[PDB]
């Protein structure tokens, strides 16, 4: 799990 | 697109503001603004004739001056609180968090004698409903 | 929570705090008929330090109003401002001061001292914590002196241990409309310098000279004098009722500037003050209004400062301001001016700065100040007095009153020793 | 001067009535007022019942030019800005004008001509 | 464990805290409501919160100081201030009436109608604490519940907890530069009370602070808040070891065991090191070689006493941020020759150095920049004489005309006091001149 950042940082970087 | 801090001169309403920088007290406060800085082919070199608008500039050639003529939650008081809130000398119902709380929103048998023979408890009910 | 108490006697005394009580009724945004409109909140936390509650939201002016003559409490109530106005804190006679000291002190005063002590002592007992006992009257009357000093002689023997400051109307030098001033000067200069330990008193004169000069209006009435001295009373007690980042209360205002005990005379003064017309003109810079603090005709001046030397001074601020320019230009007033400024004391002036600014203007300033010139307010009424108790002018009504000569020469010999110290740091 | 001449001993009384029944405590008050058409000031007389709880004292606001909205373009009262039907706001109190002399009406037929008078008393 | 109570006590301490606090709380990732940043994450341990704060059961972590002041004003606007629902309702005790300035008002009367509570307080509070490393105070020292409450407490503290270090933050008088005119009374007086029961005096001026923002800062005509944040920043870089992880780590008690020499020797001034704006930051190479070539200039001290009249005694460099050990050496390295920073003959060391591992922090809406260094040189030298003498040269020629004493020695009290405060401090300067004696 992560948390509510590293979501979006992983969809604003690496397209998820 | 501020100032920097080595400038002197004239900002204006600097001298009514404080507790800032140099370059933020200015940045936070005219359409021409230039002080922040946001055919030659034709004719040879050599000509001696006349062209209008020729005797004039410089800053480039002169087969480049030929060029340029042509071109409610949280409303509570915590504990031991030596403001004044009103209502607070008044009323009551809670705690001082609470009482400060309810202070802010209030600033904006008969006929027994003719009983005979039934039950007291039905009889209440005759007389309450 | 630390509330104040206001006191009001005489004809002058009663016009002044009337006019005093509405500039924080707009200041703290009371409305005229009782209740509240203010804009901002932080004008409600400190409400009770000079009013107080009562039921249904009709705040209350906590004053006490005392005249021997009915007459101006009859256009008190008739202000503006005095449908607020308690009419239990209403005590009244039936006779006229008649201008003079024997029917304000002793006789007439003394079947009065009860009924009102007793309404006095009602909201100082009822007041949670106590913190001074401000007085507005006039010394060159019947009422001020009359019974403006048993007051303050009453409520310091039942409270020795406070505060108390008063706002004094010294009779003017060359201007005058009773003939019997220092007759009601001298006998109350004694008192006042025995029990007071706080005066802020300025003539007449002077708030004519600053209407006339620095304000520039053609017709001044009674009111915009009133106003004035009203000014620099609402800023003596800003730092009880608004926050900042160097505040002087007090208490904190009086040790701070009273070196001796007995030496207690001082020279209010409005720092924010232009002309009508030049409101646009004027930059309201913080070193600029210090530069009309420290003179004599902007500032509220009986006798001229450059005739004596300041001794300690005050400079009470209001409004958002910064820290480094107040204090480097105080240190630019002091060196500057260290020919009146006193030596023997390095540090002579109280730097006290305010959060929110007053109704109108964007930053205020109060000067508070101790000055060895005052000595030459009370030369003026001793030289008076010698010019007309020699021929034994009137005498013989407080001979009448059954009041004596013998300790009559005792509040002039104490006054004549009152200005011996002052005259000891030239 | 030549309003002080014009219009010296002509007072305009009018009789006016006053309610506070928003507050939790208050009575239905009942006013007089005087306008002196000598320089436009206000004066406002208070009249009492015969055991009314309120101290006797003669005025309620003094000889002075009335402001217009509210405590203070210094816009005051003038005799074409309150009439009969009309509310006034002296000093935020709500106060509404019931009855007048009857000079004041003779002066108000010469100079507009206001007809039929509905007065409006309050019990 | 290694908690830190902080006591600050008076109008000027509750602002130089009510700005330390902040950047207290920043560092360590702590929301202005207790519940901390809880939707993303900012890097330091669920342990770097305990020096300072104190884990309930939902997150709602609490300040672990004291703010103590008799007038309410002060601690109101923080009552009704940005930072709430989170000092403790008790950890604010409101007084009622002020001090005046008067000493008396501290140490006689009012004074001590509330060290029942607040000494009460800071015990409570050490329960909790399993391992009190000490009690460094936060108040001025020329007002009344600053030199007051705090002596009071002082002394009242040490019989009670003893063994334990009292370094002190205070604002002592500048040098032309004063407010409240009783001043040279209400220090010399305090000096008496402090000398034998406090340790180090991190002392700090006004006229410095207000210098080192207009010839450094650029920032003509600063505050008390662009003040305050500044102080605040030396104390967050004094307790650093107790919180971040480094290499060379100093901590409390170490930090009077390289520092104060023989036992009243202890005066150190303070020198934060990059200060600076953002203009002219992003520019210079902050270089661990200038950002030590500065902490020892004169125009760069926050106490006005020219350190060049004098003789440096013992100089602790905490140095937080990216400083690796080896520069550190080359810049004292530098310090040591300059024929200029003279020293005396008994402290041929000298420098205790802390390379901490954790970056500056930028208080949202401040002069400091983003810089990854600095440094913190807390120096004991002997040219904090030239800050009492004049303060002492003061109390006599106004003591002389007997001025502003009769209510000092009304309110409780002993005339006689006044005369011996100046017997101590004449000491403390009779030492200091026979310490940098040869
Ligand atoms: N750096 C800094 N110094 C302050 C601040 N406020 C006050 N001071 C200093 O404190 C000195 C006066 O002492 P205070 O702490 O303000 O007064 P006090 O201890 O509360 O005593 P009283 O004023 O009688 O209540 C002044 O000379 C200021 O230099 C502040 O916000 N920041
Ligand atoms: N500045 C000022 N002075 C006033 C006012 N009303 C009265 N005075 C002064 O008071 C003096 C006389 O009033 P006084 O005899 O003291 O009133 P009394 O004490 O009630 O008899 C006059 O010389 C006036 O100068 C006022 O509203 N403002
Ligand atoms: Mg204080």
């Amino acid at each position: 799990d992560c948390d509510p950042f590293t979501r979006q940082y992983y969809q604003e970087k690496f397209g998820i | 697109p501020h100032y920097i801090p080595g400038y002197t001169g004239h900002c204006p309403l600097l001298r009514f503001s404080m507790g800032q920088t140099y370059g933020q007290m200015t940045g936070q406060l005219p359409p021409a603004h230039r002080t922040l800085l946001p055919l030659s082919s034709s004719m040879v070199p050599g000509y001696t004739g006349f062209v209008p608008q020729a005797q004039f500039i410089f800053a480039k050639n002169c087969s480049q001056v030929w060029a340029e003529a042509l071109n409610d939650p949280r409303k509570f008081f915590m504990s031991g609180f030596t403001g004044y809130v009103p209502r607070a000398r008044f009323l009551f119902g809670s705690s001082f968090p609470v009482l400060s709380n309810q202070a802010l929103q209030e600033f904006g048998v008969p006929g027994y004698k003719f009983q005979f023979g039934r039950t007291y408890g039905h009889l209440t009910q005759d007389a309450l409903g | 929570m630390r509330e104040i108490v206001h006191l009001q006697a005489g004809q002058c005394g009663n016009q002044i705090g009337a006019k005093f009580w509405e500039v924080i009724s707009d200041e703290h945004g009371i409305d005229p008929t009782g209740t509240y409109h203010g804009d901002s909140d932080l004008q409600l936390e400190r409400i009770n330090v000079y009013y107080n509650e009562a039921t249904g939201g009709k705040y209350v002016p906590r004053a006490v109003l005392v005249d021997l003559e009915p007459g101006t409490m009859d256009s008190v109530r008739s202000g503006p401002f005095g449908q607020i106005f308690r009419p239990d804190n209403f005590v009244f006679g039936q006779s006229g001061a008649g201008n003079n000291w024997a029917k304000g002190h002793y006789t007439e005063g003394a079947e009065l001292v009860d009924s009102v002590l007793d309404v006095v002592r009602k909201e100082a007992e009822s007041c949670d914590c106590l913190q001074g006992f401000q007085l507005t009257h006039s010394l060159g009357g019947g009422t001020g002196s009359g019974m403006g000093t048993l007051l303050i002689s009453k409520i310091r023997e039942e409270y020795p241990d406070r505060i108390m400051n008063t706002f004094s109307v010294v009779p003017s030098p060359k201007v005058s409309d009773t003939v019997v001033e220092p007759y009601n000067a001298t006998l109350s200069v004694h008192q006042l310098v025995e029990n007071t330990d706080e005066t802020y008193c300025i003539d007449n004169e002077a708030l004519y000279d600053i209407c006339f000069r620095t304000l520039k209006l053609t017709t001044p009435t009674y009111g915009d004098l009133n106003h004035l001295v009203s000014a620099t009373m609402s800023g003596v007690t800003t730092c009880l009722r608004f926050p900042g980042q160097l505040n002087a209360d007090l208490r904190k205002l009086a040790v701070n500037m009273v070196p001796f005990p007995r030496l207690h005379f001082f020279m209010p003064g409005f720092a924010p003050l232009t002309s009508r017309g030049s409101q646009q003109y004027r930059a309201l810079t913080v070193p600029e209004l210090t530069q009309q603090m420290f003179d004599a005709k902007n500032m509220m001046a009986a006798c001229d400062p450059r005739h004596g030397r300041y001794l300690t001074v005050a400079a009470v601020f209001r409004g958002r301001m910064s820290m480094k320019e107040v204090d480097e230009q105080m240190l630019n007033v002091q060196n500057k001016n260290s020919s009146y400024f006193v030596e023997w004391i390095p540090n002579n002036v109280k730097t006290a700065v305010c959060d929110i600014p007053p109704r109108g203007l964007k930053m205020s300033a109060t000067f508070i100040g101790n000055s060895t010139a005052i000595q030459e307010l009370f030369k003026r009424i001793s030289e008076q007095f010698t010019a007309m108790f020699r021929r034994k002018a009137f005498l013989h009504w407080y001979t009448g009153e059954g009041m004596d000569e013998m300790e009559f020469t005792e509040a002039e010999s104490n006054m004549n020793d009152l200005v011996s110290e002052y005259q000891q740091y030239q | 001067l030549k309003q002080f001449l014009e219009y010296d001993r002509k007072v305009l009384r009018f009789f006016c009535v006053w309610d506070d029944s928003g507050s939790v405590f208050g009575d239905r008050r009942e006013l007089i007022l005087h306008y002196f058409l000598s320089d436009d000031t206000i004066e406002i007389k208070e009249v009492l019942p015969h055991n009314s709880g309120r101290d006797a004292m003669s005025l309620f606001l003094q000889r002075r030019k009335l402001p217009k909205y509210g405590p203070p373009d210094q816009e005051f009262y003038k005799d074409t800005d309150l009439s009969i039907g009309t509310t006034i706001n002296v000093w935020g109190r709500k106060v509404l004008l019931c009855d007048c002399d009857d000079f004041t009406k003779t002066y108000y037929r010469t100079k507009y001509g206001i007809e039929n008078f509905t007065s409006i008393p309050c019990k | 464990m290694r908690e830190c109570i902080s006591v600050h006590v008076g109008q000027a301490g509750v602002q130089i805290g009510n700005a330390c606090w902040e950047l207290y709380c920043l560092e360590h990732g702590i929301q202005p409501d207790g519940q901390m940043p809880s939707d993303k994450t900012i890097g330091g341990g669920d342990d770097s919160f305990n020096t300072f704060f104190s884990e309930t059961g939902a997150g709602k972590h609490v300040p672990r100081a004291v703010f103590v002041d008799l007038e309410p004003t002060v601690i109101d606007e923080v009552r009704t201030g940005t930072y709430r629902q989170l000092f403790h309702p008790e950890q604010l005790i409101t007084g009622k009436e002020d001090a005046a300035n008067n000493y008396a008002r501290g140490h006689y009367t009012i004074g001590k109608e509330l060290i029942d509570l607040v000494l009460d307080r800071i015990r409570k509070l050490a329960d909790q604490c399993t391992g009190l490393q000490g009690f460094l105070i936060f108040h001025s020292f020329g007002g009344g519940t600053g030199s007051g409450f705090t002596s009071l407490l002082m002394e009242r503290l040490s019989v009670d907890y003893g063994k334990k270090s009292k370094l002190e933050f205070s604002i002592y008088p500048a040098p032309q530069v004063s407010t409240a005119v009783v001043e040279p009374y209400n220090s010399i007086l305090t000096t008496h009370t402090t000398l034998e029961h406090s340790d180090c005096a991190f002392m700090v001026d006004n006229e410095a602070i207000y210098d080192i923002c207009r010839r450094n800062l650029d920032i003509e005509r600063p505050t008390y808040t662009n003040l305050n944040r500044l102080i605040g920043q030396i104390v967050s870089s004094i307790t650093a070891s107790l919180r971040f992880d480094g290499a060379l780590n100093v901590d409390l008690t170490e930090f009077q065991t390289n520092l104060v020499p023989y036992p009243r020797i202890h005066f150190p001034l303070a020198t934060y090191a990059p200060v600076i704006s953002a203009e002219k930051a992003y520019h210079e190479q902050l270089s661990v070689a200038e950002i030590t070539n500065a902490c020892f200039e004169p125009a760069n001290q926050m106490v006005k006493c020219d350190p060049r009249h004098g003789k440096y005694m013992a100089c602790c460099l905490l140095y937080r941020g990216d400083v690796v050990p080896k520069d550190v050496n080359a810049a004292i390295a530098t310090i040591k020759t300059k024929r200029t920073i003279q020293f005396v003959d008994w402290c041929p060391t000298g420098f205790k150095v802390g390379i901490n591992y954790q970056p500056p922090t930028v208080v949202p809406g401040g002069d400091l920049a983003k810089v990854q260094r600095a440094v913190c040189m807390l120096s004991n030298t002997t040219a904090i004489a030239e800050a009492w003498a004049r303060l002492d040269h003061k109390f006599d020629l106004m003591y002389a005309k007997r001025a502003f004493v009769h209510w000092y020695v009304g309110e409780g009290m002993e005339e006689g006091e006044f005369s011996e405060a100046r017997e101590d401090m004449a000491a403390l300067e009779k030492d200091y001149e026979e310490v940098g004696m040869d």
